[PDB]
């Protein structure tokens, strides 16, 4: 028996988890891709031969000589723009198109989304044994086509698959979209993540680039790896990619990111920290909080990463209006601008994203939101004074409509603690409508959201990593919003 | 968000000062008044394209480095500059007189 | 494209109709004796506006719904075409107590 | 009776389930991708066949043309 | 507790895992392969009926001015090699791969079928738990030939049906028309009727499966079709026997054999070409009808026609011209005349087979073939020609690859006493050209069915051997070289 | 410890096999039959609209009639 | 043995002549028909089911295992040898003995 | 389609060789449509050589041929007292179908 399990049956499931989980899916994304690249082919084969003038025609003697997915772009989407108490969203999951739900024994973290032109990026890392010490089993980093299901909602299916040689040493990673190639930029560390371990840091990068339209025989088309040196850091100590997503801007790539500055090269004065309107607050708290401890090596502050494709790494640092501590940031192109996002892991839990005004040098002009807020223990939520602390999650939110500055996405509604993940779609100053994903006693932690436009109506994708009630662990869900025109 | 109209009087190049928000980002048009649309410039990744009323005698510039657009009229009435957003006018100055 | 114009309502009535990517591109105004103020975007959406502005309509046909009108609603409201360019405006109505 | 179930249960099942993976299924894949390149080459063939059109001028003075204020006609000699 | 693990936590995990490999995943990925033919097929259409136009009148100014991959082996003189030579130039590439065929453990595959016709095939086999055992499954599909990447043709199922109980479903045969792939097959409950005749109930059923299905086809992708008129004529019974059959307009004739009663049956031992055997006696050519001398019923080989227009099975006598004991049979539609083949179990052990002069009733010009004989048992071994008393052979196909030399191709064993040594041949009445071994000569076969098209204008022929290692079937797609070098 | 092999190595291998085989893979030759009929839709659409043969008006003020 | 057997062979100018071809060995119905003169292709006939389709003052026509060639008008560069040929995958594979047409 | 063939022969034993010339290729599938037959007084022309090399029904090794496009030959080798006939070339590929020279020792 002992030999019959090892030798006949063991192998053999070693190899068909192998063909099931890797070569098999491998070969339908190829097989898709192929799909498009063949549309594509025969619409220009049309559009090219099909093409035609009238002759030039003569008079007696005479002869007469004569010369499915987009993202949120300039249009006026219509949304329910009204306060309402009733139930007008309905959430879709589509997680099942994606390799995210594995076996009981492992966890998922540290999720990566993003969408531009069609295209999606997303990643993750998987782990064995615990969600924050197992070690890793491998990080997944791919791309692929939002699809049109036949349902009517959108669908993620990948086409291209990459993997790194050292699961464990890749870190912080983000990704821009560019010309059918969609550019992951990440943190390369043998000390662990480069945010706990900042002085043992190597602070070198690399970028995968992928493609998102695959050839059967591209083995140096769909993939390649740069490993990057050539990083202008200016007046910082180390650079790194922090953020799921960024932007593009003709041929410049737009990373999130964070420097790394050492506390005694850093500068801030201590009257601009709003003491002013509350009792408890020390003046002095405002510098020491830019760390991840009073006594850390290096501040983080908030920045962007400039990558020329016509090709070295610029870091572009963020001013200082409304500063705060370095969090996973997110640069998205929405309605004609980019707008930019800061997670806040410090005492202004407010959320905090608005406007670029700028980009090099960075300013945004932060939204006066006083509805929506991240939940905490020390900076629980909606607190606004100075205090000390390093805590907090990730939950980003989408503009989808401009003109009256709507935006949408997942956020936890408790003030102690990181639970009850909830869908809104709110005002600066007010909360529109929403609808539950998970019940209260549910935890949760990251998400991201992504808007686009199906068939000219608004879609939102969010990723929430949700803890199972099973064995305890997370793993991202797709949350499938459609944002109804109707209020009701 | 601030629009400023200038240059104008009695005669004609009229100017629009934007504050409070990215200007490059967006389409600068020309309203003058019922209402009526003069004239339309878009940004770079359009190749600053621009559109003008059957006025069809003006012309319609913008520059990005100084915030500003810019109207060359070679009639009488109030001109406003205004943003479009997402193809609506949602923002509009307080205008200039053109006599 | 050709634009012609307790509970008051406005009307405006397209020559073409201006519905197209799922949306009726036709804007409304409000200009008190001041520049032209958004109320409403496309048909049904109101811009950045008191809950007594809403508004309704598809195809050629859509109108403006004021209500309650106030004493401080007294304006010139306009129709705006924004489906094509050169861009069209109705003549304006005035709307009064 | 553990030696029973790997035997009878697991083991044929096993082995049926990794040739389908690993053989039948990625060479249906495969012929099925190239399904998709015939496919295309025939819908490119048919508009070459179809759709490369070109005509000589025309001669205005042998059509029947139609004008505002139309002079009569009776023949073409 | 492991043994509620084994059989809780991953038996029923297997168990789902396997009817989704074997089943499901197949037949998605199958009409996924459909889906795309006939969206080839429509864009094909739009384009044809959209792109043709007359040119407008010409408005100037104010004035209107109106002014003035695989096809089947039909007419083509294909090139071929047709000299007799003695190297290599055949290249028995394997495709079984691609077809749901390949056991494991103690899974057989027996009576295979194997059909083609306009770019399509049909295919089926049994599987039994090789001699004796239970039956698993009988899978009866179709599907398309590709072209593959390196121009070989290759087999990809679209569409497959299965029977409620695989114990009463035997000797089927297949006919393409129309889109469909109409599949006659016998019904039994006394197993196989040509061994338990005398308790066959007689009954038919066809099934008819698209051959580019749709996703909610229904009866359109699997048809359910009883026949509730048989025209026997003087037959008892009558049955399906062989690969596959012939279309003509909507008329459908699949390869049968019928049971006759051997007290009606006449024959005449005076009219038998038994003069020149000194080893035998008259009554061995009329003995010899049946399965063993003192048969019952007796087995005559035929067609049966189905017409779609009707509807009844008519059941065809073929002519007494070198008359023999029904055994499988087909009838091919090739390079422009229907051809017909019949295996010999009896002491005719040459090859039989020629073109159809008529088909109702059947009368064939059986070729003066003087090469190509079946193996056997020592009392009707390779290339007897005298007539005796006996049972046995296997079925070998030829099929007909070019019309003017009558060269035709197939496996034969090479092999006097025992059915052995499967070797892939183009051969002449007279001839041999050339010949390469799909097998070593110490491997045993036994059915062998062979199916000749076009692939990009070539000739390709796909010969389905059952080759053992329990025995399993190989598909050799084999070209067919223009050269004798 | 013949459960050490069915607890660790078969057993999260065959729950991991179910997933893949069961929901993602199905779930992508379904979701890729769904494109095929996309891709469909998209080329009958372009020959629609492009393969059209028709003129506009012609006004021949602007061209160059060369006579004898 | 595949045999075509014509007849019907002085016919003066401005008359007819028909000629009659017999068939037989092989399946008549199922092959393309083709007369020759003497070498000079003169006319085909196709099947049944090519709707009978022909290529070319002559007609052709099928039947009893037979294929006709009707002659009318006839002149004095008609003059030769008539085959009844078959056509198997175009190639004119089996001539009959052939007939003397003079007019 | 029409055909041009050359030369008289005056070839025992010796190899002959007849050019057949196409006005228009007729290679259409990698097939040739330029066939060969063999013509006898008191007798029908006889198919030799179909396509290009193929040979007909009964006859004799001393035939081959090869060709593509518009140029064809028939290739004799040896030529024995039966090979003296009349030889011509046919376009069997498009209608009007069309058609000789003199081989003798
Ligand atoms: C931040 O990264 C640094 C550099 O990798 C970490 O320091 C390293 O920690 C390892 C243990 O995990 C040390 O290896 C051990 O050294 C002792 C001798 O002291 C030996 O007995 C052990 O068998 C093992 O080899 C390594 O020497 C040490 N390197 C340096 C330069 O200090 C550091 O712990 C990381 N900090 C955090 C919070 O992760
Ligand atoms: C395999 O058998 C052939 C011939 O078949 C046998 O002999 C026939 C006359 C007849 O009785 C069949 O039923 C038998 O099975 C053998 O070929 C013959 O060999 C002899 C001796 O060299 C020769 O005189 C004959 O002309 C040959 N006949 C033919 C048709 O070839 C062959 O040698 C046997 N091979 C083996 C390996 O046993
Ligand atoms: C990315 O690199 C390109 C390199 O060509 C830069 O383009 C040049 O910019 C300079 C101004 O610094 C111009 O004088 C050149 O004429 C430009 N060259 C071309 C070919 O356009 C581009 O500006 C860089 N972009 C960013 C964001 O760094
Ligand atoms: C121009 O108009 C004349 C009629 O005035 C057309 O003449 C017809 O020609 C067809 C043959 O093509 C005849 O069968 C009709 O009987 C004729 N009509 C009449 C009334 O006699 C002529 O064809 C037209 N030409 C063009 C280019 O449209
Ligand atoms: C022919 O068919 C008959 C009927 O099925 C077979 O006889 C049966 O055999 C089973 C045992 O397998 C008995 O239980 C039945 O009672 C028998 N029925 C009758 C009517 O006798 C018979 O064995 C078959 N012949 C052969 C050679 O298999
Ligand atoms: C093989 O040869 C036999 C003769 O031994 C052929 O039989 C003759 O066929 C012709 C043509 O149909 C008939 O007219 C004769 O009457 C038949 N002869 C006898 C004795 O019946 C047989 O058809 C030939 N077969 C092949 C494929 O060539
Ligand atoms: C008709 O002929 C005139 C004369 O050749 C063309 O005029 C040319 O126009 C181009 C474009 O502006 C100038 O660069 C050339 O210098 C002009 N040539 C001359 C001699 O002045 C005119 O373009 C032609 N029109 C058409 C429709 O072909
Ligand atoms: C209208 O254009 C055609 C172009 O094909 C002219 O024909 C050619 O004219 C050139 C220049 O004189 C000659 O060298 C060619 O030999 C002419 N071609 C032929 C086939 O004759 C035609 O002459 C132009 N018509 C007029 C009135 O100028
Ligand atoms: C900091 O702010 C105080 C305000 O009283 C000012 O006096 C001081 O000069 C400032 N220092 C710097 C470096 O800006
Ligand atoms: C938020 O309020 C500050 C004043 O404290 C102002 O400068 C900023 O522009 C406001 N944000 C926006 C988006 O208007
Ligand atoms: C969170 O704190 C706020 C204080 O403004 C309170 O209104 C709210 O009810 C509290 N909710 C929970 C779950 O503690
Ligand atoms: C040309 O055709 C149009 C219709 O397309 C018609 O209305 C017009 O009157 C016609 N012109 C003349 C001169 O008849
Ligand atoms: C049939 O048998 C008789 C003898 O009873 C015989 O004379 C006759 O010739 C046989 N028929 C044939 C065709 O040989
Ligand atoms: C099938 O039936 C139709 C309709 O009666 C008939 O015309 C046709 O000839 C029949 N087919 C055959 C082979 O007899």
């Amino acid at each position: 028996l002992a030999d019959k399990i090892g030798t006949e049956i063991g192998p053999k499931v070693s190899l068909i988890d192998t063909s099931s989980t890797i070569t098999i899916p491998a070969n339908i994304g190829l097989l898709g891709s192929k799909i498009s690249q063949s549309t594509a082919s025969i619409n220009e084969n049309v559009n090219e031969k099909c093409k035609f003038t009238l002759p030039p025609l003569k008079i007696h003697e005479c002869n007469i000589s004569c010369p499915g997915v987009s993202n949120l772009v300039g249009l006026p989407n219509n949304i329910c723009l009204q306060k309402t108490s009733n139930q007008i969203l309905k959430p879709k999951l589509i997680s099942y198109t994606l390799p995210v739900v594995g076996q009981s024994g492992t966890c998922i973290t540290d999720p990566l989304l993003a969408m531009d032109e069609g295209y999606f990026a997303y990643s993750h890392l998987e782990r064995i044994g615990s969600c924050s010490r197992g070690v890793s089993k491998q990080r997944i980093i791919g791309v692929g086509e939002v699809l049109d299901r036949g349902d009517e909602v959108p669908s993620l299916f990948m086409t291209n698959v990459w993997t790194p040689p050292n699961p464990n040493t890749v870190y912080h990673c983000s990704a821009v979209y560019n010309n059918e190639f969609y550019y992951v930029l990440c943190a390369v560390s043998t000390v662990g993540d480069p945010i706990l371990n900042s002085t043992y840091w190597s602070g070198s990068l690399m970028m995968t680039r992928l493609a998102v339209k695959p050839k059967s025989n591209g083995g140096g088309y769909n993939q390649h790896q740069l490993a990057l040196r050539s990083i202008e850091k200016g007046r910082y100590d180390k650079v790194m990619p922090y953020g799921p997503s960024g932007i593009k801007q003709g041929d410049t790539l737009y990373f999130p990111a964070v420097g790394f500055l050492v506390r005694t090269e850093f500068k801030y004065n201590d009257s601009n920290c709003p003491i002013t309107k509350c009792q408890y607050s020390k003046p002095e708290n405002c510098r020491l909080s830019m760390g991840i401890r009073p006594n850390s090596h290096y501040i983080l502050r908030s920045g962007l990463l400039k990558y020329n494709l016509s090709p070295k790494v610029v870091f572009i640092e963020i001013s200082d209006q409304r500063l705060s501590i370095g969090s996973p940031s997110k640069i998205y192109d929405s309605l004609g601008q980019p707008v930019f996002y800061q997670a806040s892991f410090s005492w202004d839990t407010m959320i905090k994203f608005g406007d670029v005004l700028t980009v090099n040098p960075l300013v945004v002009n932060w939204r006066n939101n006083t509805v929506i807020s991240r939940p905490g223990q020390q900076c629980p939520r909606f607190n606004t004074c100075p205090e000390i602390c390093w805590e907090g999650v990730y939950n980003d939110a989408f503009l989808i409509d401009r003109i009256n500055w709507i935006s949408a996405g997942v956020f936890l509604d408790s003030n102690q603690t990181a639970e009850n993940p909830v869908f809104t779609v709110f005002k600066d100053n007010e909360i529109l409508y929403r609808a539950q994903l998970a019940s209260e006693d549910t935890n949760a932690q990251k998400t991201i959201t992504n808007c686009f436009l199906l068939k000219n109506k608004i879609w939102c994708i969010s990723l929430v990593e949700i803890y199972d009630t099973g064995d305890n662990v997370i793993r991202p869900k797709l949350f499938a919003v459609k944002i109804p025109e109707q209020c009701y | 968000v601030k629009l400023e109209e200038s240059g104008g009087g009695l005669v004609m190049k009229l100017s629009c000062v934007a504050s409070g928000f990215s200007f490059s980002y967006y389409w600068m048009n020309w309203v003058r008044q019922g209402l009526e649309w003069v004239a339309e410039i878009r940004l770079k990744s359009n190749n600053y394209g621009t559109h003008y009323a059957e006025v069809k005698r003006f012309t319609i510039s913008r520059d990005d480095s100084k915030s500003s657009v810019y109207l060359q009229m070679n009639d009488t009435g109030i001109y406003y500059c205004t943003r479009v957003i997402t193809t609506v006018f949602a923002y509009w100055g307080q205008g200039t007189l053109v006599t | 494209i050709v634009l012609t114009q307790q509970r008051a309502t406005i009307s405006c009535r397209a020559s073409e109709s201006v519905h197209d990517y799922g949306i009726s591109f036709m804007n409304w105004f409000q200009q008190k004796p001041q520049p032209p103020k958004l109320l409403i975007y496309s048909a049904s959406n109101q811009g950045s506006v008191p809950a007594r502005f809403s508004g309704s309509g598809s195809g050629t046909d859509f109108s403006l719904n004021i209500h309650p009108m106030e004493e401080d609603d007294i304006a010139m409201y306009f129709c705006q075409q924004s489906k094509e360019v050169p861009y069209t405006f109705g003549g304006g109505t005035k709307l009064e107590i």
